[PDB]
């Protein structure tokens, strides 16, 4: 908990399955946990950054990442499904925004590298696919 | 038992980088490293 | 080991019978007939193991449930039951004892 | 007589003393091994706080503060015994010990393979 | 506005008085499962008003599912009766109802990460986990998860009023940050 | 109507009267009497019940689904033998 | 030799910090009261040592019951190869007085 939270404060992000991947949490008890410290905190008194680190985990271009970005900014503004948590979105995004160039990750490769469900990912991008419409910078 | 917490790296970077930054390979030895001259090109 | 529920079956009603016949009308020895439906007990449950290959599926209204002592009690109302042929019930009452 | 260091040094150090095995005692007894295998070098690459990694020209390296180095990789195999019965998993990993400061000009570094107008590009002076 | 929660779900508590022999019960009773490997207490349950019991050998037991106070009472006595038909010396008393559960359709999509960021105190919002806001409301003290739909559920009420009073105290908050 | 569960039957009564035949031996007895035992069982032999085993049971809603095993019904007085059975029953 | 890994080098760091995959392999992963007492009983006569790990998987009864009970008749061996198992000190007449209460 008190590790996710110096990331969050420190502006840098960390997926909860990362952490998740360093220790064992067993998960809902970790979320009551980091809520109860959270509440601390105020006592006491954004997915964005996520997707340049996952092209790095791609090796992704420069162009590619900043392309990302105006897709994740797009893409809250338009709503429909609100997102079905960041990590989805960021990494649909992405995967638009590579098929859009000409840039092969297929698609299990990503699904794997990622840990993301590959029918989550087809099934971001159908809906993805129907704004190609306003997501296009230039 | 997970991999990432059996190994860990700034053992051995953190290590070297110390002691290039230092010098002192231990003292048992010391001044090992320097900084370079840039006074000319034949310092 | 081995259940004695299918003592209430169609060939596990008629054993019995026999037997309390056996006891009864002859002189043949009580207690043997117990024995023998100890062995009973052991052979359907081996025979059902590894002597059946039907597959049967119950569709209907369930009428009422109930679970005590590791055993579930059934009564399906008004269904269609499909052998591996459509039959149709308009009762059946279904007992089962845990298979762990 | 680093480039030497590099090609040999680090490959015989690691084979060496590699073997590391536990011994697990049970009433059966029990083992455990780990070895090390051929060793991963990479090019020079940075790690920014936010986790974007690229790779590192010593211009930069110079004006951000930085250190010149290369990631280490090193072949895992892990194994089980149970006594020599063998189970075990394999293949599959590349693991990363930590980082090995890189002599400019050396095989490794970027800059050993660059040409003269190529270095003007990177800004050091040849 | 205009918008009134509908009840969802009703948990009250009964205590019967005497020692209950759960095996008893359990063959007893029409519509009844117990496995004391599983959970120490019978789940009985009856069709009208549709809702399951949970009876313990103590005799204290816990009754759920109902969507009105008036079901709750009413299926908590037929539960009784039947327990007294089964023979024991029950008796039907401390009928208290501990949780109401409500939820509506605002019909308008909602901005979950501004409210989170401007009623921090009372929010909690981690989409990553779980997609809707948890807002702690403190007067009264009932909790309601947001969803960016606009479908609303609150809970932790002890009283009907609470339930309406909440979604009277949120509704402005849920307007001041809709999407369209 | 079902042919497996008259074998299975037959298997059953075969299979029982043989071992029994040492417990009727030790008993003094007599072999005509087990002989009499199997044709008065197979000759009874000649109302909607099944017993069996379960596997697994679940409940979703008012949607019950049953996985059973190795057992014996009587529908409509026919017999059927099963090895597998599933339960699709919805309850009020 | 060596061989030096060419690639985007963005791979290789992604699978050395955390990586948002895990596992994939796995190394150290790692009767009533009056029968049951008088059943007890005559295995205490039957064994000179047992354990409540024992007693609990013939009673079926949390270990905490089965050390109530057993502090009456058997006595506790904490050294020795027996440790941590009890030793006694009719048994028909115990269990009809445990049938009786």
């Amino acid at each position: 908990a008190s590790i996710l939270i110096g990331c969050r404060r420190a502006e840098v992000a960390r997926t909860f399955k990362e952490i998740q991947s360093l220790i064992h949490v067993k998960t809902k008890e970790f979320g009551k946990t980091l809520n109860i410290m959270k509440n601390i905190l105020r006592g006491k008194s954004q997915n964005l950054t996520y997707i340049p680190r996952f092209c790095s985990h791609l090796g992704l271009p420069m162009q590619v990442t900043t392309s990302a970005e105006y897709t994740a900014k797009k893409c809250k503004e338009i709503k429909e499904i609100a997102g079905k948590s960041p990590i989805t979105i960021a990494v649909v995004s992405i995967y638009l925004n590579i098929l859009l160039f000409q840039i092969p990750i297929t698609a299990a490769k990503v699904g794997q590298t990622l840990q993301v469900t590959e029918g989550t990912i087809k099934s971001g991008y159908k809906i993805l696919y129907e704004h190609r419409d306003k997501l296009v910078d230039p | 038992f997970n991999m990432k917490l059996a190994i860990n790296a700034k053992t051995i970077t953190s290590g070297l980088k110390y002691a290039l930054a230092t010098g002192n390979w231990g003292s048992s030895r010391a001044g090992v490293s320097q900084v370079l001259n840039r006074y000319t090109y034949s310092s | 080991g081995y259940y004695e529920l299918y003592r209430r079956s169609t060939i596990g009603n008629s054993l019995v019978d026999a037997l309390d016949t056996l006891i009864s009308d002859g002189r043949i020895e009580a207690s043997l007939a117990m024995r023998v439906l100890e062995t009973f007990d052991k052979v359907v449950a081996e025979t059902l193991k590894d002597n059946t290959q039907s597959k049967l599926t119950v569709k209907g209204n369930l009428d009422t449930y109930g679970f005590c002592d590791d055993v579930w009690t059934f009564i399906v109302k008004n269904c269609q039951v499909t052998v591996e042929s459509v039959i149709s019930v308009d009762k059946l009452r279904i007992v089962a004892c845990n298979s762990k | 007589s680093f480039n030497q260091f590099v090609d040999y040094t680090l490959q015989d150090i690691i084979c060496e003393d590699s073997t590391l095995i536990l011994e697990q005692l049970a009433q059966i007894s029990r083992k455990y091994e780990i070895s090390f295998g051929k060793i991963y070098v990479t090019k020079p690459m940075v790690n920014e706080s936010d986790g974007v990694t690229h790779a590192l020209y010593p211009q930069e390296a110079r004006l951000r503060n930085l250190t010149y180095s290369s990631g280490l990789f090193v072949d895992v195999k892990k194994r089980t015994y149970e006594l020599k019965y063998e189970l075990a998993e394999e293949s599959e990993g590349k693991v990363f010990i930590g980082r090995l400061p890189i002599m400019l000009r050396s095989k490794n570094c970027y800059l050993s393979e660059a040409t003269e107008s190529d270095l003007y590009k990177l800004k050091e002076c040849p | 506005s205009g918008i009134v929660p509908t009840l969802q779900n009703i948990v009250a508590t009964v205590t019967l008085g005497c020692r209950l022999d759960l095996k008893t019960v359990a063959l007893h009773a029409r519509n009844a499962e117990y496995n004391p490997k599983r959970f120490a207490a019978v789940i009985m349950r009856i069709r009208e008003p549709k809702t399951t019991a949970l009876i313990f050998a103590s005799g204290k037991m816990v009754v759920t599912g109902a969507k009105s106070e008036d079901d709750s009472k009413l299926a908590s006595r037929k539960y009784a009766r039947i327990i007294q038909k089964i023979g024991f010396a029950a008796k039907f008393t401390d009928f208290k109802i501990q949780n109401i559960v409500g939820s509506c359709d605002v019909k308008f999509p909602i901005r979950l990460e501004g409210l989170a960021f401007s009623h921090g105190t009372f929010s909690s919002y981690e989409p990553e986990l779980f997609p809707g806001l948890i807002y702690r409301m403190v007067k009264p003290k009932i909790v309601l998860l947001i969803f960016v739909s606009g479908k609303i559920v609150l809970t932790g009420a002890k009283q009907r009023e609470e339930i309406y009073q909440a979604f009277e105290a949120i509704y402005p908050v849920l307007s001041e940050f809709r999407k369209m | 109507s079902n042919a497996e569960a008259s074998r299975v039957y037959e298997i059953i009564v075969e299979s029982v009267v043989n071992e029994v035949r040492e417990d009727f031996e030790n008993a003094g007895i007599d072999e005509q009497t087990l002989q009499d035992l199997k044709n008065i069982w197979q000759k009874k032999l000649t109302e909607n019940l099944m017993l069996c085993l379960y596997d697994k049971v679940t409940r979703t809603k008012a949607r019950w689904k049953c996985s059973l095993k190795d057992g014996v019904v009587t529908i409509n007085r026919n017999d059927y033998t099963f090895q597998k059975a599933q339960v699709e029953a919805e309850w009020v | 030799r060596i061989t030096t890994l060419d690639e985007t080098v963005g791979v290789t760091m992604s699978h050395t910090g955390m990586s948002m995959r895990s596992d994939n392999s796995n190394f150290l992963k790692v009767m009533p009261k009056k029968e049951i007492l008088d059943y007890l009983f005559k295995l205490f006569d039957e064994y000179d040592y047992w354990s409540l790990k024992g007693l609990k998987e013939r009673t079926r009864q949390p270990e905490a019951h089965l050390k109530e009970c057993l502090d009456k008749v058997a006595t506790l061996v904490k050294k020795g190869p027996y440790a941590f198992k009890y030793t006694l000190r009719k048994e028909e007449e115990r269990k009809a007085t445990l049938g009786e209460l």
